[PDB]
RNA sequence: AAGUCCCGGCUAAGUGCCAACGAAAAGGCGUCUCCAGCCUUAGACAGCGGGAAGGUGGGCCCAGCAGCAGCCAUCCUCUAAG
RNA sequence: CAGCCUGGGGCCUCGUGAACGCCCUGAGCCGGUGCACAGUCCGGCAUCUCCCUACACCGAGAGAAGACCCCGUGGAGCUUCA
RNA sequence: UUUGCUACAUCGAUGUCGGCUCUUCCCACCCUGGAGGUGCAGCUGCCUCCAAGGGUAGGGCUGCCCGCCCGUUAAAGGGGAGCGUGAGCUGGGUUUAGACCGUCGCGAGACAGGUCGGACUCUAAGGGUAGGGAGUGCGGACCGCUUGAGGGGAAGGAACCCC
RNA sequence: GUAACCGCUGAAAGCAUCUAAGCGGGAACCCCUCCCCUAAAAGAGGCGGUCAGGCGCCGGGGCCUUCCCCUAGAAGAG
């Protein structure tokens, strides 16, 4: 939303039908990557996603009122080894996303676990309720 | 139903064959660009590579004024020993053949290194006088002026060889009369890379890539493994069809040699020209190469070709940006390439 | 035997070359860039441009290959493609030479013209040979 | 029809010397002098009278007679410039951003247009003078064609306003031409 | 139009009486020309200027 | 294999250089020749300025339509002109 | 969305040692013609020869009087209210 | 490009649908470029013309084609090449022999109505192709370096963001 | 250099007219600059150097294999 003109993107992480946890207080707990915004691909190359990407998933485990529903989020946690511009390598023990409202602000009001610095700039609303940033 | 697909493999470089001289040569030269007599390239060797720490010099860099990490290749730069001057002119039929050569090592150069590979001139008729003034007589009707130089690998134990290569470089500068005199001086002596280059320049690379042997189509042109079932059925590592008909069994991925090619490289900016071997030598002797013991060229990115290949360098043909000198550094990795 | 093609129509000038070819006497042509072809710029290029495959050029003239673009390439195909297809047709083609300007050692010898090829016989809207290579790919 | 024998004459004005040779015409006048070639007048014979211009031809077609009169007009226009000056006028109207133009040798540069930061340039034919006073651009010279093509080159440069906007009547435009002086 | 002429009835000088356009080839022509410059269709319609005030 | 054969005229697209074969209706004053009809030295067309008009902008309904809002007539002040 | 390694083949070397396609050895490619998709014909484009390996795109490749449709006053089989 | 007829060619075989991979072509342009008109304030539009250089996805249901739809993207153009391609492949559809079911038949059984299984051969003489090697001529033996006719190309293309 | 087209000088046809000749711009369009293989390009290139010395002979000079390895690879090659 605000920083993607910089080095928005890193080594390949995820794919369609990839399952991630919901790290907030929204009510959703488990979600599967259903689609990728923006990206355009080529023959047989599965579409991509990593940290700080407008991503589209659906609710698999969570409150019934959100079960089997469509919502937007951003990617905050990945297991991939990758190289930061200052040449450090960051990883997250699992893969998590935070659901965002269609305007851009997160739907949830709480944040679970650390987030790589990159998401905060691309989504300052996330940084608004962000607790710790790595 | 016949979805879109870019033609796979690279049709641009057909034919793909192996070079006939280990040390290639440029076929064009970037313009002199309004300056004085000096050379436009250099020779060297591929010693190894590492990663380096610098402040960004690109004024428009997104990383400007910060320390970022980047792989960097080392190029030992042994001194160059010139041989002769070659005359090119619009001859009969309006072509640019060699008018004449101008050799002189009888006045200086009691070196049998050249003798190892060429049974070169004797003192009997070292009468280049009538040759040299021929240039003077043919002055003002000359177009290009290259230079005969040789490498001195015997000053580098890393490459266990003693018969050297003699190769060429075209010189641009001010007036033609100046250039011949400029070259005339350079004969019979030794020339450092600093005599041609300075830090913060761009440089071009033409050389021979890492050979690989006869290859497979899967590897040669990155053709695709057939899906699933062929990993079990009738064969997997081949293209299915080979053309609509004998109407040109065409430029299609077919096996053959890959590597050891004459190739190209653009937009390479130097980092450091140091002279202390201890500043760059890694732990335990650089891998597969030895211990650099002459002046070296600190070039980032990747450089084509296998270790222990001569490399011939060149000014930028289509430089992306005009660089300033000295992208200063902050760290050099002396850690073992092993481990 | 030497012929000048200055201000001559290439197709027209081509003809009497051939009979001299069929005669069995060695010939030469000088200043070939000084012939012309009737027609406006668009067509004459277009009527030749259609044959292109690729662009570059990397030798002295000597090949004689499937696509001509040097100033003395074009004369050859126009004179070659107007020669007997039998074996002697190739052999007679061996006895022809092409030039730009004037070779030094042929200056002091006679030259002749073909009156039927005079520009005056044509109404107008012609282009010189050397102009073609500028558009055809000849740096010269 | 077929025009049988059409002849026209041009009375050369005083204070002018005229030279003709090799089917190449040059006219000298107090304002200036320009050489204009006429080798392309096939089917037309040109006679330079000592005190006038003799133009004759026999059995011209519909094409040629238009050509002949076409040749006639330029020659007097050639004469006209050498005596009286050609002064085209370019009036500039801008809506939101005032327009600035400066001379660069043989090239013209215009900027500060409707909001684009780029530069715009046009080419001026040699031997042609063009200046600006204010809200108007003065194009001087003897050759009539030289100024107009030069004037037009400006007009092309300022046309860029025309993409996906209804024209805002903003830019550089021709105003008038040919003051008597 | 942003297109003017040496000395004619061009619009920009305080008016909008635009030129004539061809209904067939989609190009423009002179004001009083009776046919297209390209296809000569002669079914040329004047370019609309603007709705100045009202009906 | 023999004509760069001749006269006259037309084509600017390589139209074309095609017997057996390969383009319709329409558009073209693009060009080249031919039939009508109407004005022209009692001054033709075009071109350039003026008179280029008035009771009256008559007007009917109509604030006003002051030819040209919806139907429409119509006389001399007149003359090298309305 | 591919990658590395190992055994046996496949590579090479000694010894042994076949069969398939064969009017031909004359077959490069492209338009054309013709049984309406040529190796020879026509018109161009090219085209030095010899050798080894990989590919099966073509050779309308080879394998088999098509397993389908129909004909023969041709068989066999089955059934019944022939 | 399909689809209707034609039986001129193929019945001592030109092995049949789809799909996979892979190459190329064409333009009646989907997007990208150029220009214009518009019942074009600007964005979004709508339409014409030129332009084939490049690109033109990923999924679900259906074997397909077609079709319906999901979420992005510049859009997710359409056709050819023996409905391109089996001595490269899958056998899912479909062309046998076994059965079941529905309609008809007293019966042998028929169906173009549905459903389960059902064999996919070949060591490249010749060419093409991709490499790698010897020789003759170009010219006595050589060693070395170079000129640089043509050949191929997409060697780049696209989008998003900052101001 | 061009497509479409946009211009200008301009007659035909007094005016007018971007076009008829005449002249200028004007694209992922065609070409040249880039890279890649090139003296089997038949016009088959050019330039440097050596091939000695002595009396067909002596002689040696060059090259290749053999030799040791790998920058390289199926051998060949390099």
């Amino acid at each position: 939303m605000n920083v993607l003109g910089s080095r928005k993107g890193f080594t390949p992480a995820l794919q369609h039908n990839s399952s991630v946890v919901v790290a907030d207080n929204s009510g959703a707990k488990e979600a599967v990557i259903i689609g990728i915004y923006g990206y355009r691909g080529v023959l047989r190359r599965v579409p991509f996603a990593n940290i700080a990407d407008l991503v589209m998933v659906s609710v698999r485990k969570g409150s019934p009122d959100v079960r089997k529903q469509k919502f937007k989020a951003v990617i905050v946690r990945q297991r991939m080894p990758f190289r930061r511009p200052d040449g450090t390598w960051i990883s997250f023990e699992d893969n998590a996303v935070v659901i965002i409202n269609p305007d851009g602000t997160p739907k949830g009001t709480e944040v679970r676990g650390p987030i790589a610095r990159e998401a905060a700039e691309r989504w300052p609303k996330i940084a608004s309720v962000a607790t710790m940033v790595i | 139903r016949k979805l879109s697909s870019p033609r796979r493999g690279s049709a641009g470089l057909r034919p793909r064959k192996r070079a006939d001289e280990i040390l290639p040569t440029p076929k064009n030269w970037p313009l002199v660009n309004l300056k004085e007599p000096k050379l436009l390239g250099f020779i060297g060797y591929k010693a190894g590579m590492t990663h380096v720490y610098m402040i960004d010099d690109k004024p428009t860099s997104p990383n400007y004024g910060k320390e970022v990490y980047t792989p960097v290749t080392i190029v030992e730069s042994p001194p160059i020993l010139g041989l002769a001057l070659r005359a090119y002119h619009i001859d009969s039929k309006g072509e640019l053949s060699v008018l004449v050569d101008y050799w002189a090592n009888f006045e200086e150069g009691s070196l049998k290194y050249l003798k190892r590979k060429i049974t070169s001139l004797k003192v009997d008729s070292s009468k280049m006088k009538e040759k040299l003034d021929l240039i003077q007589k043919n002055l003002n009707n000359i177009t290009y002026m290259r230079l005969l130089v040789s490498t001195q690998p015997w000053l580098v134990p890393s490459l266990g060889k003693k018969r050297p290569e003699i190769v060429e470089i075209q010189i641009g500068g001010g007036s033609i009369q100046d250039q011949l005199n400029y070259g005339l001086s350079l004969l019979g002596k030794q020339i450092p890379v600093r005599d041609v280059f300075r830090e913060g320049q761009l440089t071009d690379i033409i050389g021979v890539t890492k050979g690989k042997g006869f290859q497979g189509v899967i590897k040669r042109y990155s053709v695709v493994e057939f899906p699933r079932w062929h990993k079990h059925r009738k064969g997997s590592r081949k293209i299915g069809a080979r053309g609509p008909s004998i109407s040109t069994p065409s430029y299609v991925p077919q096996p053959g040699q890959l590597g050891f090619h004459r190739r190209t490289e653009y937009n390479k900016r130097i980092i450091k020209i140091g002279d202390n071997v201890n500043e760059i030598n890694p732990a335990g002797g650089i891998v597969n190469y030895g211990l650099v013991k002459n002046t070296y060229l600190v070039i980032e990115g990747s450089v084509l070709g296998s270790r222990k290949r001569p490399l011939f360098l060149r000014y930028p043909i289509r430089p992306s940006w005009s660089p300033e000198s000295a992208p200063k550094i902050t760290y050099v990795n002396l850690a073992s390439q092993q481990g | 035997v030497i012929v000048d093609a200055t201000n001559q129509i290439l197709g027209r000038m081509s003809t009497h070359i051939a009979k001299l070819l069929k005669s069995g006497k060695k010939v030469y042509v000088v200043n070939a860039e000084k012939a012309i072809i009737s027609g406006p710029r668009s067509r004459v290029l277009e009527g030749y441009s259609l044959l292109f495959t690729v662009k570059t050029m990397q030798n002295p003239y000597r090949q004689g290959i499937r696509r001509p673009r040097n100033p003395i390439n074009i004369v050859k195909r126009t004179v070659r493609g107007m020669l007997p297809k039998n074996k002697l047709g190739k052999q007679i083609y061996r006895n022809l030479k092409a030039y730009i300007g004037i070779p030094k050692e042929l200056e002091g010898k006679s030259m002749i013209r073909f009156d039927d090829a005079d520009v005056s016989r044509l109404k107008g809207k012609y282009i010189t040979v050397a102009e073609l290579s500028r558009l055809l790919g000849g740096l010269k | 029809l077929k025009a049988a024998y059409i002849r026209e004459e041009i009375q050369i004005p005083d204070k002018v010397k005229v030279s003709l040779e090799n089917n190449v015409l040059k006219v000298k006048g107090p304002k200036g002098e320009v050489i204009k070639d006429f080798s392309y007048a096939k089917g037309i014979r040109i006679q330079l009278n000592e005190g006038k211009i003799i133009l004759e031809t026999t059995f011209a077609d519909r094409r040629k007679k238009a050509l002949l009169y076409s040749i006639i007009a330029h020659i007097k226009n050639m004469i006209t410039g050498t005596i009286n000056g050609y002064r085209y006028y370019l009036k500039v109207i801008s809506t939101h951003f005032p327009i600035s133009v400066k001379v660069s040798g043989d090239e013209v540069q215009v900027s500060n247009l409707i909001g684009e930061k780029n530069i715009r340039r046009a080419k001026i034919l040699p031997g042609v003078k063009v200046t600006v006073k204010g809200e108007d651009i003065v194009v001087e010279g003897s050759d009539i064609y030289n100024v107009a093509q030069t004037a037009a080159n400006i007009e092309s440069s300022t046309k860029i306003v025309g993409y996906d906007r209804r024209i805002f009547s903003d830019g550089i435009y021709i105003y008038k031409k040919e003051v008597i002086g | 139009m942003p297109l003017t002429d040496p000395v004619k009835l061009q619009i920009v000088q305080q008016r909008v009486f635009l030129k004539k356009i061809c209904r067939d080839c989609g190009a423009l022509n002179s004001i009083r020309a009776t046919k297209c410059r390209r296809c000569h269709s002669s079914n040329l319609r004047a370019k609309k200027k603007e709705l100045p005030a009202k009906k």
